[PDB]
């Protein structure tokens, strides 16, 4: 139930300074890659790798510390242990809970200004509240697929662990049109569709 | 390459907040140490339901990292960072619908330092209660973002603004809604 940290390691408009300390494990095939970043400010200057195995002075600033660091038999090993250790611990406490974490779209299609049923229109399907964030949206009129004049605003993060996504069609409805929006998720079995009548 | 990122990222800087520790899966931050409380705080319900997590390694990389401050000022001869401004965006939460309850999202973007005021505004005056806020997250390119949340009701005689201030702003920035 708890999870594991690793202690970083040590060095050796009003006034403010910030250093920033990053532990990032990537998992990926059943493989973990290690990255401890050693940032100044905005300037990341040292950084240890499972992958090179060593500290790395990414500027100048960190040339002493890949320098010292690395001459130390203990830090060496004590970070190379760190992607079968922290990251692989980790990674396995999240179950169903986040590595297999499940949650629905709220799909809406709405024109965009109201007016007669001749001129040019927006219609937007705002898809909304789902994780993981990869999805697709697909605009379709009469049964036949529109691939040219959607108007797509980047994935939205909410940062409240569910995505939203506004995916707006270059339209001239006809009396009679039918509009669909066609959502494609991991969430869903089978994919969900939302119908827009001219009227 | 990654299927998925697990990663730690802390902060420690002059002014406030002096110092931020926090757990975040795929840009989405699960956990925190509140290093004035001494306790960790999750992101969701069944988080902190399930998983456990010792607030004493949040502390302890804050002191490391406290240190790292201290001989990288003396290294860098008192190097101080160009104050990059934000970029300010206001979107609600579900589709609005006049009379149904919804969440108002005040998205900033892309600034450094990571020392902020935010403050919700409705028809020019503040509002206090039925706020919420995310930390200072910390963005790949070491620069900071930040959520901020508001539960309103949506009305046609009713806007909206994002009031932010930060060092790079020469007057604080009013972000407008509906
Ligand atoms: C930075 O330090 C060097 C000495 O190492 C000095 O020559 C230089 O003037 C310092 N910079 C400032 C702006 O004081
Ligand atoms: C934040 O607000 C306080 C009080 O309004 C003020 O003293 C401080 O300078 C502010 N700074 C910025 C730019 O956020």
């Amino acid at each position: 139930q708890a999870f594991w940290i690793d202690l970083f390691e040590t060095i050796g408009s009003p006034e403010n300074y910030l250093f920033q300390g990053r532990q990032e494990c990537y998992a990926f095939n059943g493989t973990q890659r290690f990255l401890e970043r050693y940032i100044y400010n905005r300037e990341e200057f040292v950084r240890f790798d499972s992958d090179v195995g060593e500290f790395r002075a990414v500027t100048e600033l960190g040339r002493p510390d890949e320098e010292y660091w690395n001459s130390q038999k203990d830090i060496l090993e004590e970070e190379r242990a760190v992607p079968d250790r922290m990251c692989r611990h980790n990674y396995e406490l999240g179950g169903p809970m986040t590595l297999q974490r499940r949650v629905q779209p709220r799909v809406n299609v709405s024109p965009s200004k109201k007016g007669p049923l001749q001129h040019h229109n927006l219609l937007v399907c705002h898809v909304t509240d789902f994780y993981p964030g990869s999805i697709q949206v697909r605009w379709f009129l009469n049964g036949q697929e529109e691939t040219a004049g959607v108007v797509s605003t980047n994935l939205i993060r909410n940062g409240d662990w569910t995505f939203q996504i506004l995916v707006m069609l270059e339209m001239t409805p006809q009396q009679g049109d039918v509009y669909t929006c066609q959502v494609e998720h991991t969430s869903l079995d089978s994919p969900v569709t939302v119908e827009w009548k001219a009227q | 390459k990654a299927d998925h990122v697990s990663t730690y990222a802390a902060f420690v800087q002059t002014h406030r907040p002096t110092g931020e520790f926090m757990f975040e899966f795929d840009e989405d931050e699960m956990f925190y140490v509140d290093l004035d409380k001494k306790e960790t705080v999750w992101h969701l319900e069944e988080f902190g339901q399930a998983f456990s997590f010792e607030a004493q390694g949040g502390l302890a990389n804050i002191a490391i990292l406290n240190n790292n401050l201290n001989t990288l000022i003396q290294r860098s001869n008192h190097t101080q960072a160009t104050n990059d401004p934000p970029e300010v965006t206001v979107f609600p939460k579900e589709p609005v619908e006049l009379g149904q309850p919804n969440t108002l999202i005040c998205h900033i973007d892309k600034f450094f330092p990571p020392v902020l005021n935010v403050t919700w505004l409705c028809n020019g005056e503040l509002v206090t209660e039925g706020v919420a806020e995310s930390l200072f997250l910390p963005r790949t390119d070491y620069s900071f973002h930040k959520f901020h949340y508001l539960t309103f009701v949506p009305s046609a005689e009713d806007f909206y603004d994002c009031r932010v201030e930060h060092w790079g702003l020469d007057q604080p920035l009013l972000k407008h809604w509906e």
